[PDB]
């Protein structure tokens, strides 16, 4: 998420067509922002209240909406809006596919972690094995 | 007003128009919501609730 | 993979770059296991005289969480905005070892925060 | 043991019993089984992949046993066959006839079954030539059947695509998802039912070369890869079901197979998500 | 065929958590020159169990379970019917009454 104070500096280098505004006192570069933001946060978050997205994001409670309704019918950020509650929801994990994946990264580990056991005293995990197999 | 809807083959056909129009941006805007307020949309159409609800 | 360079050019001084160089290590990005340095001998050394607050922090920083830092803030040194903000974060790590469905409330009482923005921000 | 041992025990008094039978004579729709050895498999898989787009075709020596054909081996003529056509003009016949005696000559006791063929990148049917030659060997040799194999579709779909097919004799005269799917002779051939087997020596082999996809199965996690194909056979079967029922007025024996089997992989897959259950969260509280 | 083939993986999982534990035991007191990274990874490997005990996941997994055992019963209820029409067709050619 880029915060407006980092690109002060990249707003005076751009070219004087690039830097005007869309009719409603935003430029180019803080609406560009504004979508990657809210794209970026669309990863770090399930789901999002319309005064929080908004809080992050400095457009305060309604622009942000519709900024986020705006990214979606166009496919280029996955999720639904519940108005009524005020949430945009960005991805749901089915538990299931979650427990695979997760028990997928903890084989992983054990398997990486056999790998550094092995190339940190080879002559150590030789003998184990050896033991191991009997 | 007096240039396009005066000959009796567009301004019959009008009335028409400004309802698919009207019907497609509907269409677009609670594509990405789940629940929507009537009166949001009624002011995203310009069109009133009742309207809106009888689209 | 950054501490290795803090310990190269740690084996031989003490004294008070010894704990300048332990502030600057607990402050460089990046840095959130600091367990080979704590091994030293020049390090462990520091429990006797008036340097035992330095390795208090390490030690502190190393296995204890931010809460931790509450009782004893005044007495251990203070610490700057990098110090604690790495602090909080190695506590969210504590706290996520132990579950992995962290509630609000926890990590708002754990890490001191009154604002939920900032306690998002921060995670 | 001694029980899966067989099938590789070939003996020629049954074989000359059902040929001199002859028992297909009547029944036309004899034959509905296909049961294809792993390394008749593995080089029809193998030899059509070595001809890229271009087709390949060869042999397969086997046997028969009541209404299945049992396949045990593959060839591999040399034919230069073009992108959509195969020929045998003439080193082909002298090479299938050497290629008998040369086996012959070690051990090998099966006689030729049939012919399979390759079709890169047009799926599995009989096309009218095919139909045309199938049933000519089957005219004058009559157990046999066509394998058709599909490299470019097994390699991009990650699954082996190949079936096997008879032809109905000319003149029997005896919907619309046949047509697209086979040509337009599809109602002069129909379709055995394939299925693999191997032998005890090659699965142990096998499972003794599986040490690196342990992590796969321990998060296979089937029900949900296999949803759709699971409730496909279920609404496959209800249907076998009311052809049944419509019977009772042995059907009724296949649609209980049929949900035997579905159920059992159901049941499969709910054993494995158990298992993995009582191995990762049943540990540390 | 399919237990002995969850059986083969169960085996290799278990030879392989065997030979880290092995290591860490071995690591403890004074066997093998003991790495704090490798201490530290089997730590995190440790802190991973359970594998999703949420009870989001407890409710899916009977879910599960419960559409696993309505496919049974269906299939049983299935198997019953072929073995009592085969019954039945015994019955009715042994005691034909007419």
């Amino acid at each position: 998420i880029i915060r407006g104070n980092q690109l002060q500096e990249f707003a005076a280098m751009l070219m004087p067509h690039q830097k005007a505004t869309t009719a409603d006192g935003s430029s180019i570069l803080d609406r560009a922002v504004i979508e990657h933001n809210l794209l970026s946060a669309s990863k770090l978050y399930n789901n999002i209240t319309f005064e929080e997205l908004g809080a992050l994001l400095e457009i305060p409670a309604a622009k942000a909406e519709k900024i986020a309704s705006q990214m979606i019918t166009e496919g280029r950020m996955n999720g639904f809006i519940d108005q009524i509650d005020g949430i945009v929801h960005f991805e749901t994990r089915e538990a299931l596919p979650t427990w695979d994946k997760q028990i997928q990264s903890l084989c992983f580990q054990v398997n990486n972690l056999l790998e550094k056991i092995s190339q940190t005293a080879p002559e150590w995990t030789a003998q184990a094995m050896e033991a191991q197999m009997a | 007003h007096s240039n396009i809807m005066d000959d009796p083959f567009i301004r019959e056909h009008i009335e028409e128009l400004l309802r698919n129009i009207r019907t497609q941006v509907l269409i677009k805007l609670i594509k990405p919501y789940t629940r929507i307020h009537i009166p949001f949309i009624s002011k995203e159409l310009n069109i009133d609730v009742a309207d809106v609800e009888s689209l | 993979n950054l501490l290795e360079q803090f310990i190269l050019l740690a084996k031989g001084t003490s004294g008070s770059a010894l704990t300048a160089l332990i502030s600057q290590v607990l402050e460089a990005p990046g840095v959130y296991v600091f367990g080979e340095l704590l091994e030293l001998a020049n390090v462990q050394e520091l429990a006797e005289g008036a340097n035992a607050a330095y390795l208090q922090l390490l030690n502190l920083f190393a296995y204890g969480t931010y809460p931790d830092y509450i009782a004893n803030k005044e007495s251990l040194p203070e610490l700057s905005t990098a110090q604690q903000n790495k602090l909080k974060h190695l506590t969210i790590v504590s706290l996520a070892s132990r579950m992995k469905c962290i509630p609000y409330s926890v990590l708002l009482k754990d890490l001191e925060m009154r604002n939920l923005r900032e306690l998002e921000d921060l995670i | 043991a001694q029980s899966i041992d067989e099938i590789y025990k070939y003996d020629k008094k049954q074989q000359q019993e059902i040929l001199a039978a002859k028992p297909w004579t009547k029944d036309h729709h004899y034959f509905k089984y296909c049961k294809i050895s792993a390394l008749a498999l593995l080089k029809m898989v193998m030899h059509a992949r070595s001809g890229g787009n271009l087709a390949v075709m060869g042999l397969m020596l086997g046997k028969v046993d009541g209404e299945t054909m049992i396949i045990m081996d593959s060839f591999a003529l040399p034919v230069e066959g073009t992108e959509t056509r195969v020929n045998a003009q003439a080193a082909a016949y002298e090479y299938m006839a050497a290629y008998i005696e040369n086996a012959k000559q070690v051990g090998r006791l099966e006689n030729a079954i049939g012919w399979y063929h390759s079709h890169p990148g047009y799926g599995c049917w009989l096309s009218g030539i095919n139909v045309s030659t199938q049933m000519l060997n089957q005219q004058f040799q009559e157990p046999f059947v066509a394998v058709v194999i599909d490299p470019t579709r097994t390699i991009s779909a990650g699954k082996v695509n190949l079936g096997a097919f008879r032809t109905y004799p000319k003149g029997y005269k005896p919907p619309l998802n046949k047509i697209e799917d086979f040509g337009v002779h599809c109602k002069q051939y129909y379709a055995l039912e394939v299925s693999y087997f191997k032998s005890s020596l090659d699965r142990k082999l096998l499972e003794l070369l599986w040490n690196k996809y342990w992590v796969n199965t321990l998060s296979s996690s089937s029900l949900l890869t296999n949803a759709d194909y699971t409730t496909g056979q279920v609404f496959d079967l209800s249907e076998k079901l009311e052809q049944s029922e419509a019977q009772l007025g042995d059907k009724l024996a296949k649609a209980t197979r049929d949900s035997c089997k579905t159920t059992i992989e159901a049941i499969h897959g709910l054993m494995s998500q158990v298992i993995k259950d009582k191995l990762f969260n049943q540990i540390n509280i | 065929e399919h237990l002995i083939a969850q059986h083969s993986a169960i085996k290799m999982l278990h030879s392989r958590v065997k030979l880290i534990l092995e290591y860490v035991k071995a690591s403890e007191a004074g066997e093998v020159p003991f790495n704090h990274e490798i201490l530290r990874e089997a730590y995190a490997l440790c802190h991973c169990l359970p594998v999703l005990s949420t009870d989001k996941f407890k409710t899916d997994f009977y879910d599960q379970c419960n559409d696993v055992g309505l496919m049974a019963y269906l299939g049983t209820i299935t198997k019953t019917c072929n073995t009592m029409n085969q019954f039945v067709n015994k019955f009715n050619v042994l005691y034909d009454r007419q």
